[PDB]
């Protein structure tokens, strides 16, 4: 929507590499950030909320990061199973509302 | 609801002693520096007292043990607790803990309290349930997560609390509270207490002085009960439960003639209990905590058949 | 914790019609914890709907899409009614009944809401 990050993105399996999304300080600046996945046709599961807490069933291997204006959803260890889509959010005070970006589909190679 | 979790956890009773407790006013008479003796219900001293824990960390992380018993009324309890921040409100009262008879149920709900004297239908694991409404920004309390069913009731009324807050003092007080329960000829009276403590758990060597609240036409016989609890929801940490940590003490009244020493303004100080020992009831004798030197003749003693 | 009901069913309204969404739970009371919306359109992104406003107090709508939806609230019975009006092109989609917490600011929501698709 008013947030950036790519259509899709593909990596090799097993390997590190992370997905980063671009806000400004009206939403992500003063705000924080979660983070979602959701699987073709189903249930779209919290990831990491505030960049820093994992939620109860989440694999360790993901952290986050707010640089500036700048979030980065941390990545690591990927799996066979972990080709979805993945979506930030931040509390916007702008149009004092929730807000996400278009979504990043991942592809393990 | 009903919603339970016994959670029972294993370990024996934490017993203690009640050195000087329990002593309330058995009369609205009021006396002056005289030593009265009657024979009534009481705790008796030097007496076995559970320390139980309603809610208990024994630290790993967390590890909330939720043990508070259904236990007998016998012949009269007594009741003692701190809890700087309270988590406990009423007891269950009752015989059958169930329908087909009567039940007391004492619900100090802030801050109206509103004792009740019905018939309900109490869970198997029954407590207070408290939440948030988002409607006004107010902590409600869930009252049918004691019980479920309240019809057909007997009585009901309604007192200024009798737990009480004063806090801001980071302890050094604990804020002791008691409070005793004897039911008798159609009258169940409540008793209370506030007292500071700055010892670290059980009692200090005081004297404890406990007016009747609120004399009752109760007309039921309780034989067992349970107390109440406040506990609330949490949201996403790695339900919530188990506010704080929750302690008390309990322990059984019994038929004793203690020798009740009036202050000049008809506050007991020093009361005596006379079948303590062989030297307690010599002083029930002389009626004095003054005993003079030399020897005094204390109730006879018998020995008994086979 | 908590697994709630869904959020409608399957609600297929020909145009010229409009649908509440009633989205119950469980393990919680409803006015403990605080509901949103969110626009999912299949092959498409996120657009978040309603909601609560822990500041305020207040129950939020959308800008964009305020005054088409409205939200009511029966406590007892859990029930939340999202009824959206005046159908249109795009405004087919699965509208997801998620819950942050009116405790805090909270932008993280529920764990998941199972989706329900509307028909223009
Ligand atoms: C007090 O309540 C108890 C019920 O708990 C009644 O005591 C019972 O009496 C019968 C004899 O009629 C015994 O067989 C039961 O074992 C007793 N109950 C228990 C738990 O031991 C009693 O009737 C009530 N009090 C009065 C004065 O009637
Ligand atoms: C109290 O319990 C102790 C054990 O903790 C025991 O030695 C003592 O005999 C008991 N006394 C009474 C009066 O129950």
């Amino acid at each position: 929507s008013v947030l950036t990050q790519a259509p899709s993105v593909s990596a090799a399996p097993g390997q590190k590499v992370t997905i980063s999304c671009s806000g400004s300080s009206s939403n992500i600046g003063n705000n924080y950030v979660s983070w979602y996945q959701q699987l073709p046709g189903t249930a779209p599961k919290l990831l990491i909320y505030d960049n820093n807490k994992r939620p109860s069933g989440i694999p360790d291997r993901f952290s986050g990061s707010k640089s500036g204006t700048s979030a980065t959803l941390g990545i690591t260890g990927l799996q066979t199973g972990d080709e979805a889509d993945y979506y930030c959010g931040t509390w916007d005070s702008s149009l004092s509302a929730v807000v996400f970006g278009g979504g990043t589909k991942l592809t393990v190679l | 609801q009903c919603v339970n979790l016994t959670t029972r956890t294993q370990l024996p009773p934490a017993y203690t002693n009640s050195f000087t407790r329990g002593v309330y006013y058995p009369d609205k008479v009021f006396r002056s520096s005289v030593l009265h003796s009657t024979q009534d219900l009481f705790l008796p001293f030097f007496s076995n007292v559970t320390w139980f824990h309603a809610i208990h960390v024994s630290g790993t992380n967390g590890t909330k043990r939720f043990d508070n018993p259904v236990l007998p009324f016998n012949d009269g309890v007594y009741f003692a607790s701190t809890e700087k921040s309270n988590i406990i409100r009423g007891w269950i009262f009752g015989t059958t803990l169930d329908s087909k008879t009567q039940s007391l149920l004492i619900v100090n709900n802030a801050t109206n309290v509103v004792i009740k004297v019905c018939e309900f239908q109490f869970c198997n694991d029954p407590f207070l349930g408290v939440y948030y409404h988002k409607n006004n920004k107010s902590w409600m309390e869930s009252e049918f997560r004691v019980y479920s069913s309240a019809n057909n009731c007997t009585f009901e009324y309604v007192s200024q609390p009798f737990l009480m807050d004063l806090e801001g003092k980071q302890g050094n007080f604990k804020n002791l509270r008691e409070f005793v329960f004897k039911n008798i000829d159609g009258y169940f009276k409540i008793y209370s207490k506030h007292t500071p403590i700055n010892l670290v758990r059980d009692l200090p060597q005081g004297f404890s002085a406990l007016e009747p609240l609120v004399d009752l036409p109760i007309g039921i016989n309780i034989t067992r009960f349970q107390t109440l609890l406040a506990l609330h929801r949490s949201y996403l940490t790695p339900s919530g439960w188990t506010a704080g940590a929750a302690a008390y003490y309990v322990g059984y009244l019994q038929p004793r003639t203690f020798l009740l020493k009036y202050n000049e303004n008809g506050t007991i100080t020093d009361a005596v209990d006379c079948a303590l020992d062989p030297l307690s009831e010599t002083k029930c004798t002389l009626k004095s905590f003054t005993v003079e030197k030399g020897i005094y003749q204390t109730s006879n003693f018998r020995v008994q058949p086979t | 914790e908590v697994q709630l009901l869904e959020q409608s069913g399957a609600e297929v309204k020909k145009p010229g019609a409009s649908v509440r969404v009633s989205c119950k739970v469980s393990g919680y009371t409803l006015p403990e914890v605080a509901m949103h919306w969110v626009r999912q359109a299949p092959g498409k992104g996120l657009e978040w709907m309603g909601g609560f406003d822990p500041e305020d107090g207040e129950t939020m709508y959308a800008q964009k899409f305020q005054g088409r939806v409205t939200m009511t609230e029966d406590t007892s019975t859990d029930t939340a009614y999202m009824e959206l009006s005046s159908l249109r092109s795009e405004d087919t989609a699965v509208y997801y009944c998620a819950t942050t917490t009116p405790f805090s600011s909270s932008y993280w929501f529920d764990p998941w809401g199972q989706g329900t698709l509307v028909t223009v």
